[PDB]
Order: structure tokens, then sequence, then C-alpha cells
């Protein structure tokens, strides 16, 4: 029992969902290192 | 344990590092197999250079 | 203020100095996205009165 708030056709007043933080910054970002393969002609291609 | 090393490749210095570590504090024993060297005998005097 | 394992070795027998010790029980721990660590922290000396 309890029609929802819509499809019933008058305005309200209701509640929300939030929450507290700047959330957006940590001081910080994903920070990831590359190691090059060594050199070229000895690489592996075929793998199907 | 005796952890063998074919190829340094993909050897994130971080990790790269931590072996050696482990080495000094858990008796590790470690190999290398792609590693060239001259290294020549050397008498009591004169140590080191 | 840092002391050393020689000197607990060699102080006067009546001189009592201080030494502190660390809590460190409240202490926000580090975010999801940083650099790894590689063999860290040895400690040296423990109180037992307590």
């Amino acid at each position: 029992v309890g029609i929802p708030k819509l499809e019933v056709d008058h305005i309200s007043f209701s509640n929300v969902v939030s929450m507290m933080t700047a959330n957006i910054r940590t001081g910080d970002d994903m920070a990831v290192e590359r190691v090059n393969p060594d050199d070229v002609r000895a690489i592996n291609i075929r793998n199907a | 344990v005796h952890m063998t090393i074919n190829e340094r490749a993909g050897m994130s210095k971080l990790v790269a590092d931590n072996i050696i570590a482990s080495v000094i504090k858990s008796n590790w024993v470690v190999d290398i197999h792609d590693i060239e060297y001259t290294a020549e005998v050397m008498t009591p005097s004169e140590g080191y250079t | 203020q840092h002391v050393d394992a020689e000197s607990i070795m060699t102080a006067p027998k009546g001189k009592l100095f201080h030494l502190q010790f660390m809590d460190g029980l409240l202490r926000p721990e580090p975010s999801a996205f940083d650099p790894p660590a590689s063999g860290e922290d040895m400690r040296l000396i423990y109180p037992l009165q307590p």
C-alpha cells in the first residue's frame, strides 16, 4: 500500500539523498607507470 | 624460496627492488641468466677498486 | 628527540633520561591511489613496566 509520488497528479515537498564531501578531490589521481618493452624486432605478435 | 628469474622485462622498479630487500631479511636465494661479466682474480693487498 | 642504541649501553647508573613513546591510535589511513612501500620500519626498544 502506498501510491508512488508520480502518476498521482499533485505537487508536494518530499525528501532526497545526499552526501558530505567535496567528493571529487582527494589530493590524488590514478598514478601509473609504464615500463617500455626493450628494443624492437624481438617483440612477439603471433598470439593469433 | 629458490626463486629463479629468466628475464628482467616487466620489472617494475619498486617490485624489482623488493626482491633484493627480501634477500637480506628472509635468506632468499635468487638467480639471473641474461647477465654477462668478465670478473678476475685479485691479490690480498691492493684490495678492491 | 631520538636516542641511539650505543648510548643505551653507556648511560650512567643514576642518570634518568626521558624517551618518548609514539601513540598514533587515531591516524587517517592513505587513499586507494598512491605509491606502495618496500620493506619498512624496524622498532628497537620496548617498555615492560608497563
